């Protein structure tokens, strides 16, 4: 069913990116409250 | 003899950790030379983790315990950016240790259910003494804890009890209807991973139901889909260690407002087990095979995967 694919794509994508792999330039942009 | 295995479940549920466990238990595992290669990713994971917490402090308006930490925090971004991938200087080590120790940073860390903090964060940051040394060699557990990005489908193959296992983890990468159909084709067993400890996560802004209920919706759909009549459905109720630590301080009523039991590990875990197994609409025909797991615990995975293998054998 196409309903299962919607759920799968939504449910399996979720969680914590920016916290995977080697350090990247984007991960290191200073937080506004620290400026 | 040929056994096709599909790992499904939400992002962060423990899928790729299980994959790594199969490598440790049923393949060659990780030599010391391979372990040395994970040093950079250990460092980046560690820095991403403390950065994620610093960012939440901004969003959540939690101040540093000592105002001097603000300069450390400012400095963290400079020093991490100064790089040397695979090496931590004395000054970076210092900055991170004093941040992780700050009472505000700790206050924010304890509020992790309000934002998205990976479960390897405490592990690395609590092991800073061992990790920050220029002679540090990542143990097998360190490697198991690592978080890498991946390119689409992952597959490890191994032989166990005279069976050829092909274990597919589709992962968080979005896939078209056709790729899924191919994945489902010829599948012996499905292992559905659930992060038990997700029960207390704050609702996202666009989210109608909480993470656990979405996981249940998915499992209902998989488990009752007639295409899987002869497919062995295995349910891993994972992160039980983290669930046991949380259940004391965060009531299960966050996730299930109707829960009337006590907040003991035992009653709350059983309750979740029922919520899942009760979605089975073909109770007389279909059996769910449920295990409570700590995917980061190699012994436990070995024991659980042994029982699962005996299940797949018997189902002939
Ligand atoms: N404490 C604990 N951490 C876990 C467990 N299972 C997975 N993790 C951690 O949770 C994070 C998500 O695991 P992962 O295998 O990447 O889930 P995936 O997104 O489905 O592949 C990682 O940081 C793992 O170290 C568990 O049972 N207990």
């Amino acid at each position: 069913i196409e309903g299962l694919v919607e759920l799968l794509n939504r449910v399996q994508s979720s969680g914590a990116h920016d916290q995977r792999g080697l350090l990247r330039k984007e991960d290191l942009v200073l937080p506004e409250f620290l400026q | 003899r040929e056994v096709k295995l599909l790992l499904l479940g939400a992002g962060e549920s423990g899928k790729s950790t299980i994959v790594k466990q199969m490598k440790i238990i049923h393949e060659a595992g990780y030599s010391e030379e391979e372990c040395k290669q994970y040093k950079a990713v250990v460092y980046s994971n560690t820095i991403q983790s403390i950065i994620a917490i610093i960012r939440a402090m901004g969003r959540l308006k939690i101040d540093f315990g000592d105002s001097a930490r603000a300069d450390d925090a400012r400095q963290l971004f400079v020093l991490a950016g100064a790089a040397e991938e695979g090496f931590m200087t004395a000054e970076l080590a210092g900055v991170i240790k004093r941040l992780w120790k700050d009472s505000g940073v700790q206050a924010c860390f304890n509020r992790s259910r309000e934002y998205l903090l990976n479960d390897s964060a405490a592990y690395y940051l609590n092991d800073l003494d061992r990790i920050a040394q220029p002679n540090y060699i990542p143990t097998q557990q360190d490697v198991l804890r690592t978080r890498v990005k991946t390119t689409g489908i992952v597959e490890t193959h191994f032989t166990f009890k005279d069976l050829h296992f092909k274990m597919f983890d589709v992962g968080g990468q979005r896939s078209e209807r056709k790729k899924w159909i191919h994945c489902f084709e010829g599948v012996t067993a499905i292992i559905f991973c659930v992060a038990l400890s997700d029960y207390d996560l704050v609702l996202a802004e666009d989210e109608e139901m909480n993470r656990m209920h979405e996981s249940m919706k998915l499992f209902d759909s998989i488990c009752n889909n007639k295409w899987f009549t002869d497919t062995s459905i295995i349910l891993f109720l994972n992160k039980k260690d983290l669930f046991e630590e949380k259940i004391k301080k965060s009531p299960l009523t966050i996730c299930y407002p109707e829960y009337a039991g006590s907040n003991t590990y035992e009653e709350a875990a059983a309750y979740i087990q029922c919520q899942f197994e009760d979605l089975n609409k073909r109770k007389d025909t279909k059996e769910i095979y449920t295990h409570f797991t700590c995917a980061t615990d190699t012994k436990n995975v070995q024991f659980v995967f042994d029982a699962v293998t005996d299940v797949i054998i018997k189902n002939n």
